[PDB]
């Protein structure tokens, strides 16, 4: 017979001890430990809601591989990708492209917490975390593999995170703050409780459905398995939390959350908010980004925050307001600068879906249908050269993004500047110069592409030199993802 | 425009179609883009200056660490494949020898002999463990990161092998302590003390060459030859079939953590200078070695034999590597 | 050469525009507009454009020159629609 | 370490030993074994060309399924089946009442040689076709099972073969014949080397292509899983053969292979002929019945006969002529008296497709084209009426098929008929009246539905008796399968 | 117009919805639907009068052996989950016995023994494959059926191991005639023929309810109590822990045999008579199975005292279900 | 009542059709027309329908009733257009 988990569960994390030949600090420097004054034997009150055993894991595991695999190669050859809508096509080559290397990057992530974490139970289940993140950024590399023969662009699944293109940097502001450079406790809190349990649980639930509702079962079944696992290693942060405010550490913890929420919503709002809203065909979108993250996102926040003794960020409504326009600004930001990224953004502004936005966002036509009218017009008249950029855009020095907002006559559109030890830094809202000021040793000697374009370490100093330095080519460069059939309906 | 490959762009120059191995897991690792910034962020956070200092100034160098080729070429996939099927056959063994009451069976001087020098080894595996995923986040390369990955996990396997047996055992043996004596054994009994220093100051060699030397180099094959290979063949000789099978079954992971890093001397041996950096790390940590070895050995039946093979089997294994 | 980040009226996004230490305010203007103006803003003939620091809301004279404003490189200034 | 294969698989095998307490015809009885005088010890030069052991066959199933059932579930809530074409839902209804059932039964035959065939390789052999077909019957139930709340028509997966409908009774008559009731030897002969090896190899991977191209995954899925299993167990009647040539039984060999690949030939006329000359759409036809006839089945049926020194059938230019008319006829009869099928019958013969036919039978619309003009005009005139039966079509004594053939200009149907003991039985062709000549003792008092119809047993005695003899009700009674849409095409 | 149902049309009418199990397994033959003339052909036909003669007309009567329900619920794809976890349990032990060479060790006297009573059961076992497998195609349910075909599988599963073991024995011990001499040993030793009489009988009892006894109530508890329980249990103290391990785990199989095999006497019982028709038979194949034990296990050592526990335990089987 | 096997000229199968043993080989003829003619065989005014035994050939008289054609019952005949 075999024995009840329960029965000897606890044994698997009695792992603690006193170090003697080398000291706890030598063991556990802070650095990478984070314990931030809190006792080993206060740690070890941490206490994982999921459970799970090597033997459970690898067998659990092997069938989700199985399956998954399985789907991918039973339809490889129907090749559903070459019939797939655009939109659909590009959002999958956004993904790849901007996810891949970073869920590779967060098994070191977890490999931080499985080494430096005094909470023994936080140590197995990083360990475990470690393992699932090996097999997304695998698996996120082998199924878009299968279109390297289509397109160049699929090879930016494993390419974009090596390049200093726009977005990646982007991306790599992002991860690299929140999980590579962090103490474990840090990480816990800003990746696996902010980030994953956050926004990304409930994302790749809504990224599964629409892949199914596009026809594409093969990544329908490739996310769906993949949130699986991360249901269950996102709820590493909840108990770190627990541990920091059950001791005198609410406002390190408070700050923490802050922080990596706000980044998380920054990067989220241009990879996220402009496929549902503007990649997904229209008669393909259940509800539009500002109703999911409301349904799905800022109630679990709150509900969250209040279970462990938080308050919601300073930055709240500011937040709930954003929802009406910073996705626009940042749609609209990559679809004029659509030749610096590597898939093609779909304008979706054709009347259909027009309509749709002014029924979603009330005002949107008044605003953003107002810089759309323009570059219609110039289609419909032959400027096609007036839809694409001769100059770079203003770039945040948290985020990494656009700095844009509200267009048209409800114009809005501003820069949170700060000069700091005789340069000047632009930021794209209140939170994120915010996120600098209380840190700015971490952020401090960054450069942004402008930044690098004014020192002159951009060569030659023009678009064609920024698209060199930014490893982008024709037939990678994007362009409108429709080519342009949207604007037949405008005479 | 740019033609659409055959493969990813940076294999597009191989002779032969890459393999599920390579095009999962080779050139992921991004932070050795910029040897003078890895992270993007300022250039003076304390992490920032970790990477410089202990995994792009180590002393063990090469000009291509992203050409390492994990000889076994484990991927996710095929390692839970792999892995579980070694679990069905060691948890196989866990029930069917409870069912034919294995564990009553054992005379009271071999159960006190677990729980002094069986049971405790839930700390040294936990410990291995921590140094294998250490490895894993400093290491210069992807593939070799992911042997770490993967070896990681079977530490955390011997780990869990070893906690459910302690519970079996201290069902049988309540009176013995098992479950709850063995951090103080750990902490306290002269026999563990070798092993103890070793890997406590092993844990704390961050440059990652230096750490792939202590700990897969020096420290575990002492711990496997006095663990796996002398106390498993102490218990098939003391009728302890379960624990003799159970530490061979463990043993085969050993010997696979073997093969990579073998692989990995070799590839270092390819530029000059490295033989010499890897002698000098092993001379420094061999000594410590061998004390948690005497110390270990010792105390068991049979002890002053049990040291003399142990020593000898665990230099074979870098002999074998050139050193 | 001077850069000065253009937020034009109307538009969505700040952007960066190279301008010269000589120029005048309705120069500056002029450079800016480029960018915004029939790309994604529409053209206001019966107005004039005014050039002011958008961090403390000065409004420059439409004669004086980049060199004499100050301003520090990279500065974000408002480019409007008045009279 | 392990032992290679090759090593210890002939000891697997070595397990016939000498009967002492009790003979050994008591044993392996005659009617059972069919060992026909030869000895064991010449049965044991029996050699399997695809060898198998307990643990490989456990492991590489265990994978097979873990796919299929995969891949059923992940397409599962796509309900495909509701957007599938008609024809195509018609072929799966045909395909699963037809055969879940005779799948199983197979197990039974398999069995069969497992205990009662002299040669020890065939006996393990047959044990992992049992294991085969139990598979075939499970999954060929468990999958249909999914669309049982869309049509009353999925439960005859289940309980056609226990009803009198026509086609049911024409489906035992064959697999009854060839697989329930002949002795061991026999059965390795008609069913794994002439119809598995001869027909359903083939077709089954046919139609996994089809169920690709009609866009249904989930059952190419399926149908290719169960192809690999019958790849295997098929080729015990090679060995066998080549036993009875080795010795003196060539002519009792020679007559099963006629007998055997005739009858499969009928059944496989109606069932298959029809699906893909007239039910899967115009622009999804690789090749016609034909053609893939030629191409994949009489080409390997004189190669295989070749090598085992066997001739090739006397009926073999009657039936590569009869390759142009049969199914045709099948096909008419089945539309025509679509309320006797559990499944709706795609009538295919719009203009596209009429020109499609006589481009593949040169001389179709000279003769079938002729009886479908009639029906077309009552149709367009509004006389439905005129293209339903009020009687009975003559069933064949053998195949308990229609008796149909080359109807309008070159009119040739025949019956030959055959007095024996006092009663009058009729044959759809020359070799169905020999079947039973050769053997009458075999089908002496069978009836088919006619002569019950005729003997009083089928009361009331009339069309609508006939129907609930037969089980069938509306809901589940066949029609046109698009609904006559095709009509429209004729003005 | 018929309406479409939730389940099967014979399942309609549960309480519960029917589980996969029930799906796939309910109500498949349809031989039983014309018990006058079972196959689509002549009536007079030898198959027809055999099912006639060995499944309609047998004493052990019911109204609705499509009632039956097995109760593991196997199916295939159950089946082989399970077993593939077995056989890697199994072959594991195979493979890692041999890398410690656990055969080498084993003394003159053993290996002689096994020679004589381990080998040649691959005979004995391949019988009971083929007693189980006509079980299989003369049965009146396919629910019944299915259980015979599993335990068909699962018999080729003891045969084939005991093949492979034969082979590695024959390595270590050529001189020993391992492979070639069971034959005769399994034909002439009179240790054997108590067993080889008794199945050579009731693999001649072609009533499916004799069938049933003969095989699953009476020789099969007689096969596994002499050559798995105490053959297995000499095994382990004689040193040969692979053969000991190896008998308990194909006893698993034997063990869901019995479970199944039970649960139709149950059903069985639910009809006056039947239980009497059952103990006739016993009655009558009982002093077969006893001369089997008696032959077999006396010529072990210790063999009177292993007479009288197999005798015992697999009397008791019968009994804990009410015969 | 005494049934027959019709293999009407022109169609493509053989059917059941009952007829009495009264009926003459005109009226036969008409019972079998019924299952074929405008069902999926054209009609021939300008010609008559004969009966005439499939298995041997032989034509009977149109006024020959089928209980004097002998006939074993079920007894195929082929329905043809002549004059
Ligand atoms: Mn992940
Ligand atoms: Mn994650
Ligand atoms: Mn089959
Ligand atoms: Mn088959």
């Amino acid at each position: 017979s075999m024995l009840k988990r329960e029965d000897w569960y606890d044994l698997t994390r009695t792992t603690n001890w006193t170090p003697k030949y080398v000291t706890e600090n030598e063991l556990f420097p802070e650095e990478m430990s984070g314990a931030r004054g809190i006792s080993m034997e206060a740690w070890e009150k941490y206490d994982e809601p999921y459970k799970i055993t090597y033997p459970e894991y690898v067998s659990i595991q092997r069938e989700k591989d199985s399956g998954a695999y399985s789907i991918k190669a039973a339809l490889e050859r129907d090749g559903f990708v070459d019939r797939a809508d655009p939109g659909w096509v590009s959002t999958m080559q956004l993904h790849f492209g901007a996810i891949a290397l970073e869920e590779y990057a967060a098994s070191t992530a977890e490999a931080r917490m499985a080494r430096f974490a005094k909470a023994p139970g936080n140590r197995n289940m990083a360990t475990f975390g470690m393992m699932d993140e090996n097999r997304h950024g695998q698996i996120q590399l082998y199924f878009p593999y299968a279109n390297v023969k289509r397109s160049r662009k699929w090879d930016w699944a494993h390419k974009a995170i090596h390049t200093n293109e726009w977005a990646a940097i982007a991306a790599r502001s992002f991860f690299d703050d929140m999980m590579m450079t962090r103490d474990s406790v840090a990480v816990s809190i800003m990746l696996t409780f902010a980030f994953e349990t956050g926004f990304t649980n409930m994302q790749f639930l809504g990224l599964a459905a629409d892949a199914a509702e596009a026809g594409d079962h093969t990544f329908a079944s490739l996310i769906s398995s993949i949130q699986t696992d991360e249901s269950r290693h996102a709820q590493q942060g909840g108990p770190s939390l627990k541990i920091l405010v059950e001791n005198g550490k609410k406002d390190e913890a408070q700050q923490m959350v802050d922080v990596a929420i706000w980044r998380s919503w920054k990067l989220f709002s241009v990879l996220t908010g402009p496929i549902m809203d503007y990649y997904t065909p229209l008669e393909s979108r259940n509800q539009s980004f500002k109703e999911f993250m409301l349904e799905w996102i800022v109630a679990q926040f709150e509900r969250q925050l209040l279970d462990l003794g938080l308050d919601k960020p300073w930055y709240w409504d500011q937040f709930m307001q954003d929802l009406d326009e910073t996705h626009h600004g940042m749609h609209l930001g990559v679809w004029y600068w659509r030749p610096t990224v590597w898939w093609d953004p779909a304008a979706g502004v054709s009347p259909e879906e027009r309509e749709w936005l002014e029924e979603k966002y009330p005002g949107w036509n008044d605003t953003w249908g107002q810089c759309w009218d323009v570059i219609t017009d110039n289609l419909v008249n032959g400027k096609p050269e007036l839809t694409v950029p001769e100059t770079l855009p203003t770039i945040c020095n948290m985020c990494n993004l656009p700095i844009a907002h509200t267009p048209g006559n409800k114009w809005n559109v501003k820069d949170y500047q700060l000069e700091y030890e005789g340069r000047l830094y632009h930021f794209g809202s209140e939170a994120d110069r915010w996120c600098f000021q209380i840190d700015p040793e971490r952020y401090k000697n960054h450069t942004n592409l402008v930044d690098r374009f004014l020192k002159g370490e951009i060569q030659p100093a023009d678009l064609a030199g920024a698209l060199m330095y930014m490893s982008l080519e024709p037939g990678v460069m994007g362009d409108d993802a429709h080519d342009y059939e949207w604007v037949k309906a405008y005479q | 425009a740019l033609k659409p490959l055959k493969t990813w762009s940076h294999l597009a120059g191989n002779r032969r179609r890459p393999s599920e191995y390579e095009v999962v897991s080779t050139n992921l690792h991004y932070f050795t883009d910029n040897p003078e910034r890895p992270w993007e962020l300022d250039s003076n956070l304390p992490m920032q200056t970790w990477y410089k200092k202990y995994c792009f100034d180590s002393p063990l160098k090469h000009d291509d660490w992203n050409a390492f080729r994990d000889p076994d070429q484990l991927v996710y996939r095929t390692y839970n494949l792999l892995q579980d099927g070694q679990e069905s056959y060691v948890q196989g063994l866990f029930d069917q020898l409870n069912d034919r009451g294995h564990d009553q069976m054992l005379t009271r001087e071999w159960v006190e002999t677990l729980a002094r020098f069986y049971t405790p080894a839930r700390y040294l595996f936990h410990a291995l463990q921590m140094g294998s995923v250490y490895i894993h986040q400093i290491a210069p390369a992807s593939t070799i990161t992911n042997c770490a990955t993967y070896e990681t996990a079977d530490h955390l396997r011997w780990l869990t092998h070893t906690a459910y047996r302690t519970r079996e055992l201290a069902n049988c043996y309540p009176d013995v302590g098992f479950g709850k004596r063995e951090r103080d054994v750990w902490e306290n009994d002269p026999a563990w003390q070798g092993f103890r220093e070793l890997i406590e100051k092993a844990l704390i060699a961050w440059d990652w060459g230096e750490a792939f030397t202590a700990i897969n180099l020096v420290t575990k094959p002492a711990v496997e030859e006095a663990l796996l290979q002398q106390l498993g063949s102490l218990a098939q000789s003391e009728g302890d079939t379960l624990l003799g099978l159970l530490a061979q079954a463990q043993k085969r992971d050993a010997e696979r953590h073997r093969r990579w890093s073998s692989a990995l001397v070799k590839m270092a041996l390819e530029k000059e200078g490295n033989r010499e950096v890897l002698q000098k790390w092993v001379a420094k940590w061999e000594p410590l070695a061998d004390k948690a070895i005497e110390a270990y050995c010792s105390a068991l039946p049979d002890g002053e034999n049990a040291i003399v093979e142990a020593k000898s089997a665990s230099r074979y294994v870098r002999q074998m590597m050139g050193l | 050469t001077f850069p000065i980040m253009s937020n034009f009226e109307r538009d969505f996004v700040i952007q960066l525009v190279p301008v010269d230490t000589e120029d005048t305010m309705d120069q500056v203007a002029e450079k800016c507009a480029y960018h915004s103006i029939n790309r994604r803003v529409h053209p206001q003939p019966e107005k004039i454009l005014r050039v002011r620091r958008h961090e403390d809301g000065t409004l420059f004279p439409r004669g004086m020159i980049v060199s004499d404003a100050g301003l520090r490189p990279t500065e974000t200034l408002d480019i409007i629609f008045m009279d």
